[PDB]
């Protein structure tokens, strides 16, 4: 999708459990 | 992390958009649809959070996957009952009547699953399961 | 017989499934998440 | 000139390259094979020939080439290579049992290679020859350059 | 060399012996099975280890089993 | 900053494990 | 003393090397009805002469490949294989009983026959430091 | 002992490696 | 012209099908010219 | 365990068909350690690399077999 | 018979075309083969129809034909469904489509086809040619199987295929050229609009020259020279075909000529070769594929150096795509040649037939050949690749004066440089005389400019070119070593004297004799394919980088060319770090930055090819063993659930594991390079 020039369509899944637990760097 | 509507990056992305489908409005339609979901502020790209995002399409996926699995299983049963030798023209050659019957009985797997679970019909005993 | 054989059976089925998914995507726009 | 097999069961074809007269003449009279040489002599000739040859790549091609010091490089390099070959001969002979077998090209190889005595003799030769070779080639390079 | 051991379940099909390229195997007379034969491996100093014997044996848990060890000129299969 | 006396002593010490390594190696063979 | 006529062959490179002299040749001797042409296992085509033919090859498998694949196909089953040492010790190997090992003959012991079947072989854990193998 | 590098390196790599290779040669060929 | 005729006559010598000999002579004439 | 037909679950651990029902097709021979000759529906691995078919029938042990 | 194991399916696909296996008689075999050849010709006719049809229906052909310099050929429009619209490129004049590189348009323009009617006519013509060729196959197999004698009639078949096709095809084509193509191209150069140019039905030194070099307008060879060349070949082939003996007393009998040729060294000579060639298809396929492959490779070199078609030279994308495509087809065919030479040696070789003939004498000194190839390969290895290593060390050690380069230590390819002077300066009145100019500017030339672009120029030769040439020599010899070794040891070796019996493909003869894995002739083709890949990869890279650093570019204000890579070949191609940096790294910038552009597809295929390549390592690095163990655990999990299939699932054969390993390695590596080339040359050139 990024190649086709539509990065919007990316399956971006947030690391929720990483956020919950968080020396610690931003887990995107 | 913040509604796409709210996020200023997403609006920038929306302004200049690439149309997927022939119709000119596909780009705008896509962004309008994506406005609902939450997207990261810097990126402005829709994110997926583990019910609408993942659970619902998860359910649809699982229904279809269960359907195709069940249909294959049913056709395997049809293979081992149709003829004394299941493989020969039972797998290499696909009996369309048996297959279509298997598909029709497929997609009913959710109701069928309760019955299959009862009395462990699906599971075959460890003793039977061939393992050296 | 040819129809029964996996290669032709699968060819038709997937040329259908692939076309079906192409047609779906053609009609409905980019669907990232269930609305 | 035709290909034929002496003792056809052996994997050795007489060819114009291995069994010709001109070839047999050359090979069988090289100091490895030449009859009536002391092993020491065999080695001294093999050595001198190789040392002298070896001087050239080193002097010509090496890192300090062109300079006067290149001649010294040439000689020491060739001599080092000869010393390494001298070591190789000693250790080879130490552990070697095998004798040169009669071949198409060389019907009577000899014993100078094939006895621990022979190889020690050859190695003593080879060392003196090789380092001599290398020195001679440097001396001649200086000589011809001056002249 | 390679130890070739013939196990109880030899149905004396003579398949191994016809396979062996160095004829390590001789079909000998044996009252153990209906076949009236078994496989014997006298000449295991000539066993190259090709296991064409094992490959040819039809019994489940093949009786002919070749066990590779102490490689020699004759095992290693050297002309030279 | 490290003097030659020191470099030599370091070498001479290092020679000790050398001998003892030869000894242990021999043993283990 | 293992005397035959060497099959007419122009020579190859596929033949005996130093090990032939140093260690042990082999020799296959067979009786030919005709002067027919056969593939030399060393690589090439040789023509077996009428009657007894003797061939010095470099390993037993080479000999048994000429025999089992080519001679036996030509229906020539008279071939005898001799391990030849440097001293000239010619020792008949392949038909040691004079009968092809596929055919069962008496006076041939069962060698390395194992009583217990493959299944029942002992685990090495048990026999650790005894120096006995599983098959043994 | 600034030069100790220019001595220790050839000694260990060339002379020691040589002697090691010679010795290992004797060791695996005897 | 004489050259072409000469080649045809010689072509009979080469042969010792008539079409073939003539064809060859024709080409030899083309080369000579 | 009947010679003409049967359903024996093999208990030979070193077998492709351990724990698989098989139809006997030969009478147990007097003085034969493994005389069952059970025919199993599935083929064994037997054969050179890329040999499609294998072995369907093996002379299974009487003790190992079970009706 | 029955499909018991999954291996059956694979085996079906494998030996489906192994007529030799399926059949026993050369008659039934040759029938199948002839029928198929028809089938295949129909596949090619379909494909040709497809190409001229797409050029007619979905193309910017007519626009291009109008103004080639301006427009970029694109006969490949993509349906917009998932946002793949973006693959349609701005190729000029507002046409949006995938920029094709086949050079189809140049083919058509050279053929002098200007009319949409003409192109559709050509499409339907080729398509009916397909419809008849497939039916012709059906007729000649089912209806009327041909006769063994016809097949064995090699002298007839030669005379025919050499006048009827070569001589007559060249005359036919010269007609089509001088009458249609040549005047049409003249008109189009004069500037007659495509529409203006007349349709075909409407309808000697002038049209036949020996000018040499290139047409400075089109950039191609003068179609006068093309006509004269093809005519020359028509003449030559008519004569040459007359120099055989078919159904008369006139000509040379091949068997007579062959058996004549013996000598001291070659014993009985070629006596027996006519027999094996006629009786053995594989022998023919071997010789053919070897020469066909070798032909594609000559094609590649010739078409880049003497760009035949108009405007091709300027079209850097096609010039590259065609050199690289033809090199690949070449290498693949040469290797299949070796393959079938080995299949011959295993199957269709009789010691009876070959007796002290050249083939038997080969097998009889096969250790001297393998040994010597081994040696020349080590030698060349060291004195090619080792010179690069040398240079990597010298340059990294900051001793540039110690390097092999145009500066410092110099390895001038003098033989080649000499031939180059001898072709550049020797234009007229030497050997074949009255040549106005050099056959190409490659020999020696100032850059011919068509538009901004350099059509063709002196392809120099320095140390970089000596080195890369020895790299090619090295890799070709290794590929020959592997292939000739698989041929000459397919029957037998000291290791396995009964290999002939084990077959052409067998995984091994098991773990003994130290291990015999990959000892078959097939396994030699496996390894040969990796070396052909390595060889042609480096040939295609040598081409790409040398072209785009020393030949191609743009003319600026000054006479000087603005070379695509600014002449870094001379100094950067002489180290491996040179190649990694100034070629793969420097030049992968297009393909890696191709996302969200016309060339995004090349970006995706660059990645996917990297993936297919890495994935093949799964097959090449592992063995059937592990997989069958794991497969049976997975089967236990289908057994628990009563899903266990009818066809027992078997880990693929040892040989299949290897063949797919190799297939994926080749697909990945080749596509990777393909992506890189296309992205870089579509974007930059
Ligand atoms: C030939 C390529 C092609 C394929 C394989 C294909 N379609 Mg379409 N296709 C349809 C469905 C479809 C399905 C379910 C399907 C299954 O694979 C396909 N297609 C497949 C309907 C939405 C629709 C026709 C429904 C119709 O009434 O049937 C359709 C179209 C249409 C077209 C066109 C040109 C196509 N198609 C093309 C294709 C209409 O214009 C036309 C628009
Ligand atoms: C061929 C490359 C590709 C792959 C491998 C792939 N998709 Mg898609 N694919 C989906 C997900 C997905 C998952 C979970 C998944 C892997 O399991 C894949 N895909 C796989 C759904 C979100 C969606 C249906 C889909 C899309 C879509 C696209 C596109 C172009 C793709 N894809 C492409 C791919 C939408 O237009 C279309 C879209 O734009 O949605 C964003
Ligand atoms: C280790 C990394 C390395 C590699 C792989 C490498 N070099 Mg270098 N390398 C060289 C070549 C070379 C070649 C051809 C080569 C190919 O593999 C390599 N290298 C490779 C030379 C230019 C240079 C010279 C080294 C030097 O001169 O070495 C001696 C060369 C000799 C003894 C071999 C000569 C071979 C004979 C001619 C063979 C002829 C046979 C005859 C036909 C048979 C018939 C005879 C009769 C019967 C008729 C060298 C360098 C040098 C170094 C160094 C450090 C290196 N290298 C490094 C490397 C110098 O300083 C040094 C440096 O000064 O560079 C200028
Ligand atoms: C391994 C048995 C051995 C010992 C114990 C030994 N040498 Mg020798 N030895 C020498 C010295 C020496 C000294 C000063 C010395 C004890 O102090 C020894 N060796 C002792 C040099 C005069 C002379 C040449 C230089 C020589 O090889 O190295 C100089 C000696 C050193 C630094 C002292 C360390 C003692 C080492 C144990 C000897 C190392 C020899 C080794 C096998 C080769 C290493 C690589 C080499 C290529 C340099 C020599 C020879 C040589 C050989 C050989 C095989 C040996 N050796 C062997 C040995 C040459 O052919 C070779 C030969 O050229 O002579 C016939
Ligand atoms: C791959 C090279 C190698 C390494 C790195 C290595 N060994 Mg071995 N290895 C040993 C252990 C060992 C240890 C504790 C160790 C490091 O942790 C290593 N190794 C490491 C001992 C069992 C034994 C002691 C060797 C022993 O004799 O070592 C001699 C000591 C040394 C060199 C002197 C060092 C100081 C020089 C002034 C050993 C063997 C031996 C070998 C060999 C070949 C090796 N090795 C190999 C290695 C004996 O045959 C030899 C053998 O006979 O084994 C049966
Ligand atoms: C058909 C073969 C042939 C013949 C028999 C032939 N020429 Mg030619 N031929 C010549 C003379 C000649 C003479 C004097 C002569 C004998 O009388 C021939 N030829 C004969 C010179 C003019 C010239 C030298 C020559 C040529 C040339 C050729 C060619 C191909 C020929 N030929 C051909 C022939 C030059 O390229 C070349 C060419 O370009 O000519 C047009
Ligand atoms: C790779 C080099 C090669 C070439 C170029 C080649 N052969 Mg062979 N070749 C044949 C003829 C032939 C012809 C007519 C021919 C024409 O040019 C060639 N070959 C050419 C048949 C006689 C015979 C059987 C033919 C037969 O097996 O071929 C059937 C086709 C096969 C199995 C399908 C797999 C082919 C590729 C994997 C697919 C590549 C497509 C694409 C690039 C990438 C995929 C696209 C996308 C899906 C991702 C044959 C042999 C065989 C081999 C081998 C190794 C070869 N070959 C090799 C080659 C036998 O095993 C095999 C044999 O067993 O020995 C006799
Ligand atoms: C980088 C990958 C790679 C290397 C280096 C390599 C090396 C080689 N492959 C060869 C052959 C082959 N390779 C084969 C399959 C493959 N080969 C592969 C990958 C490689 N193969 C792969 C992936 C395959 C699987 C298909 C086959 C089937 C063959 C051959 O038959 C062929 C062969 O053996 O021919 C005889 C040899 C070519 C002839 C030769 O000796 O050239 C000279 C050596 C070179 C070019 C390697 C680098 C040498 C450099 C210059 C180092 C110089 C030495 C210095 C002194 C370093 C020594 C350091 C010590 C002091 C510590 C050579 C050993
Ligand atoms: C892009 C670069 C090229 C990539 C592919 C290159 C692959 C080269 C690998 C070597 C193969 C040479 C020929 C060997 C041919 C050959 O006989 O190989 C032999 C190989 C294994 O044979 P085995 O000896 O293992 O089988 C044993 C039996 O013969 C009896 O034991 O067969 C297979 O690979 C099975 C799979 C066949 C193909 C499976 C795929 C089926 C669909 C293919 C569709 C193709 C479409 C093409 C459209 C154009
Ligand atoms: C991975 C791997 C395998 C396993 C790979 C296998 C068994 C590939 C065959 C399975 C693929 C997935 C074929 C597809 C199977 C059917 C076609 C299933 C139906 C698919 C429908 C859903 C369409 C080997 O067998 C092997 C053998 C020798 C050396 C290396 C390897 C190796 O690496
Ligand atoms: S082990 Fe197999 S081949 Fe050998 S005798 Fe027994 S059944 Fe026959
Ligand atoms: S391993 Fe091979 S050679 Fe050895 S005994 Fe078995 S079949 Fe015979």
């Amino acid at each position: 999708v990024v190649a086709f020039g539509t990065p919007e369509k990316q399956i971006l899944v947030e690391p929720i459990f990483a956020q919950w637990i968080q020396p610690f760097m931003s887990q995107g | 992390l913040v509604p796409c509507s709210e996020s200023p990056k997403f609006q920038e992305r929306a302004a200049k958009a690439r149309n997927t489908t022939a119709d000119p409005n596909s780009g705008q339609k896509r962004f309008e649809m994506y406005s609902s979901a939450l997207c990261g502020p810097e990126d402005g790209l829709p994110r997926i959070i583990a019910a609408g995002d993942f659970l619902i399409p998860g359910l649809f996926f699982i229904y279809i996957a269960g359907g195709i699995g069940n249909s294959s299983r049913n056709y395997q049963i049809a293979n081992r009952k149709k003829n004394a030798k299941n493989p020969a023209m039972g797998e290499i050659i696909i009996d369309v009547p048996l297959a279509v019957s298997s598909t029709i009985a497929g997609m009913a797997w959710p109701l069928t699953a309760f019955r299959e679970l009862t009395s462990g019909e699906l599971t075959v005993p460890d003793s039977d399961v061939t393992v050296s | 017989k040819f129809f029964s054989t996996a290669p032709v059976i699968a060819l038709v089925f997937f040329t259908l499934t692939a076309g079906f998914l192409v047609e779906l995507n053609r009609f409905f726009p980019d669907i990232l998440f269930f609305p | 000139l035709v290909k034929h097999g002496g003792d056809p069961l052996v994997g050795d074809l007489a060819t114009p390259v291995n069994s010709s007269g001109i070839v047999k003449a050359w090979i069988n009279n090289l100091p490895a094979y030449r009859k009536g040489m002391s092993a020491n002599a065999r080695g001294l000739e093999i050595g001198m020939a190789h040392g002298y040859y070896l001087y050239g790549p080193f002097a010509t091609s090496g890192p300090i080439r062109g300079t006067t010091m290149s001649l010294v490089s040439g000689v020491l390099s060739a001599s080092a290579v000869v010393i390494v070959l001298s070591v190789a001969i000693q250790i080879y002979s130490s552990v070697s049992s095998a004798k040169p077998l009669p071949s198409v090209t060389t019907a009577d190889p000899g014993s100078d290679f094939g006895t621990k005595e022979g190889w020690s003799a050859v190695g003593s030769g080879f060392l003196i020859g090789g380092c001599g070779g290398a020195v001679i080639a440097g001396v001649l390079s200086y000589a011809i350059a001056a002249f | 060399s390679h130890t070739v051991k013939i196990y109880d379940t030899c149905i004396g099909c003579t398949q191994c012996v016809r396979a062996c390229p160095t004829d390590v195997l001789e079909m000998v007379p044996w009252d153990g099975c209906k076949a009236g034969q078994i496989a014997s491996s006298p000449r295991t100093e000539d066993c190259v280890g090709c296991k064409r014997c094992e490959t040819a044996c039809p019994t489940d848990f093949l009786s002919i089993r070749v066990y590779l060890g102490a490689e020699t000129t004759r095992s290693m299969g050297l002309a030279y | 900053e490290l003097s030659d006396l020191q470099i030599v002593i370091a070498l001479v010490v290092a020679l000790l494990p050398a001998l003892l390594a030869l000894n242990l190696g021999s043993a283990l063979s | 003393t293992l005397t035959g006529q060497t099959p007419l062959f122009g020579g190859s490179t596929g033949g005996l090397l130093s090990s032939a002299e140093t260690e042990e040749k082999y020799a296959i001797t067979w009786t030919s009805p005709k002067q027919q042409v056969f593939e030399m296992p060393t690589g090439g085509a040789a023509v077996m002469n009428e009657g007894e033919n003797l061939l010095y090859l470099a390993r037993k498998e080479q000999c048994l490949a000429l025999g089992l694949r080519q001679l036996r196909t030509k229906k020539i089953m008279d071939y005898k294989i001799y391990r030849v040492l440097p001293d000239g010790s010619n020792t008949l190997l392949h038909p040691k009983d004079g009968v092809f090992p596929e055919k069962s003959n008496e006076g041939r012991a069962a060698v390395n026959s194992v009583a217990r079947s493959i299944g029942e072989n002992p685990n090495p854990g048990a026999i650790k430091y005894t120096g006995k193998k599983a098959y043994d | 002992s600034d030069i100790l590098p220019a001595i220790m390196t050839p000694l260990v790599v060339l002379i020691g490696g040589g002697a090691a290779m010679t010795a290992f040669f004797y060791y695996v060929e005897r | 012209l004489m050259l072409f005729i000469n080649l045809l006559m010689v072509f009979l010598g080469r042969y010792a099908e008539m079409l073939a000999t003539g064809v060859f002579a024709h080409w030899i004439g083309a080369g000579m010219i | 365990m009947v010679q003409r037909g049967s359903k024996v679950r093999i208990l030979r651990p070193e077998s492709y068909w351990f724990r698989e029902i098989g139809t006997v097709a030969s009478v147990d021979q007097s003085g034969i350690k493994y005389p069952v000759i059970v025919r199993f529906d599935t083929c064994n691995y037997n054969g050179i690399s890329g040999t499609a078919a294998g072995i369907n029938t093996n002379n299974f042990g009487v003790h190992e077999l079970e009706e | 018979k029955g499909p018991q194991t999954t291996t059956w399916i694979w085996n079906l696909h494998a030996l489906a075309h192994d007529f030799d296996t399926q059949t026993n008689d050369l008659e039934e075999i040759s029938r199948k083969i002839f029928s198929a050849h028809f089938g295949h010709l129909s596949i090619i006719f379909v494909w040709i129809s497809g190409m001229i049809f797409h050029a007619a229906r979905f193309s910017n052909y007519y626009a291009w034909l109008a103004d080639p310099l301006g427009n970029k050929p694109s006969a490949h429009v993509v349906w917009p469904i998932v946002g793949q619209d973006i693959l349609n490129a701005d190729v000029g004049n507002g046409f949006r489509g995938v920029q094709i590189t086949s050079g189809l348009f140049h083919i058509l323009r050279g053929a002098g086809m200007t009319d949409p009617g003409e192109l559709y006519s050509a499409a339907i013509g080729a398509l009916v040619a397909a419809v008849v060729m497939m039916y012709a196959g059906y007729y000649h197999y089912h209806k009327k199987a041909p006769k063994l004698e016809w097949f064995q009639n090699a002298e007839s078949t030669m005379t025919h295929h050499l006048i009827v096709l070569l001589g007559l095809g060249n005359l036919a084509w010269t007609g089509h050229l001088i009458h249609v193509s040549l005047p049409v191209n003249k008109l189009l150069d004069s500037g007659v609009a495509p529409q203006d140019i007349p349709i075909p039905h409407e309808f000697y030194s002038d049209f036949l020259t020996f000018k040499g070099g290139l047409d400075p307008t089109t950039g191609g060879l003068w179609m006068t020279d093309i006509a004269h060349h093809h005519l020359a070949l028509a003449v030559m082939y008519i004569i040459a075909g007359h120099m055989y003996r078919t159904n008369w007393g006139i000509g040379h009998s091949m068997k007579e000529i062959m058996e004549s040729h013996k000598g001291p060294f070659t014993g009985e000579g070629h006596k027996g070769l006519y027999e094996v060639l006629t009786t053995s298809w594989h022998a023919q396929l071997a010789i053919n594929l070897a020469t066909w492959g070798s032909f594609s490779i000559i094609v590649a070199h010739h078409m880049y150096a003497m760009p035949p078609y108009p405007y091709l030279a300027t079209d850097y994308g096609t010039q590259l795509n065609l050199f690289v495509h033809h090199m690949w087809i070449g290498g693949f065919l040469i290797v299949g040649g070796a393959a079938h030479a080995a299949i011959f040696m295993v199957r269709d070789y009789d010691p009876a037939v070959n007796q002290n003939n050249v083939l038997d004498r080969m097998l009889r000194h096969r250790d001297t050949i393998i040994s010597h190839l081994n040696w020349v390969c080590i030698f060349l290895g060291f004195h090619s690749f080792g010179l690069y290593i040398h240079n990597d060390n010298m340059r990294s050690l900051g001793r540039p004066q110690d390097m092999f380069s145009d500066t410092a230590i110099q390895l001038q390819p003098i033989f080649s440089q000499w031939v180059q002077n001898l072709q550049a300066n020797v234009a007229g009145t030497i050997r074949a005389p009255l040549a106005e100019g050099a056959s190409s500017l490659a020999w020696g030339g100032d850059p011919l400019f068509v538009g901004g672009k350099v059509a063709m120029q002196h392809v120099s030769l320095g140390t970089a070119d000596f080195m890369i040439h020895h790299i090619h020599a090295f890799q070709i010899h290794v590929t020959v070593l592997i292939l000739i070794k698989g041929v000459l040891y397919a029957r037998s070796s000291r290791l396995i004297p009964d290999k002939a019996n084990l077959g052409f493909r067998f995984p091994c003869d098991g773990p003994g004799r130290g291990g015999t894995c990959q000892s078959s002739g097939w396994d030699h083709i496996f390894l040969g394919l990796f070396w052909m890949y390595n060889c042609i990869s480096i040939v295609n890279f040598h081409f790409f980088w040398k072209m785009q650093s020393d030949v191609w570019g743009a003319a600026n204000a000054n006479g000087g060319v603005n070379y695509l890579t600014a002449g870094n070949w001379a100094q950067s191609s002489i180290t491996i770090n040179g190649w990694l940096r100034d070629f793969l790294w420097a030049q992968s910038v297009q393909v890696i930055n191709s996302y969200g552009s016309a060339l995004s597809a090349y970006g995706i295929l660059f990645l996917g090819a990297h993936f297919i390549w890495a994935f093949s390592l799964m097959f090449l690095f592992s063995g059937r063993g592990y997989w069958q163990e794991l497969i049976e655990s997975i089967v236990w999990a289908h057994s628990k659930l009563k899903i266990a299939p009818a066809i027992q699932p078997r880990a693929m054969s040892i040989t299949q594991g290897r063949a797919v390993g190799l297939g994926h390695y080749l697909l990945g590596g080749i596509v990777t390079s393909w992506s890189f080339y296309l992205a870089r040359i579509l974007a930059l050139g």
